[PDB]
């Protein structure tokens, strides 16, 4: 009981960090999106100029 | 693309009208050298000077 408490607590602390580092994944991810997008875009106005 | 269209758009009214008046202006010059080149040409198939 001892021991699965403790596993408990450190699951759901693991699940933090690998919550922590999922969102900064995705932050990532969503400025590299944005990026690629946005020069898209870019790229797409000079044409039509 | 929307704003990129509109610009587009609106200068290339822009440059319709400037063009058409240029060749308004050009018209004119046209009208000057037509009758020299018109005597060439009158030159040139009657094979003699007009």
């Amino acid at each position: 009981l001892a021991d699965a408490d403790a596993m408990h607590a450190k699951a759901l602390a693991d699940a933090k960090a690998e919550s922590e580092k999922v969102t900064e994944e995705a932050k990532q991810d969503s400025e590299r999106i944005a990026a690629q997008l946005s020069e898209q875009a870019g790229s797409e106005a000079e044409r039509i100029k | 693309r929307a704003q990129a269209s509109g610009e587009v758009a609106q200068t290339l009214t822009q440059a319709d009208q400037q063009l058409s008046a240029q060749g308004d202006q050009v018209r004119s010059g046209l009208e000057s050298s037509v009758d020299g080149l018109s005597a060439k040409l009158a030159s040139r198939i009657l094979g003699v000077d007009v």
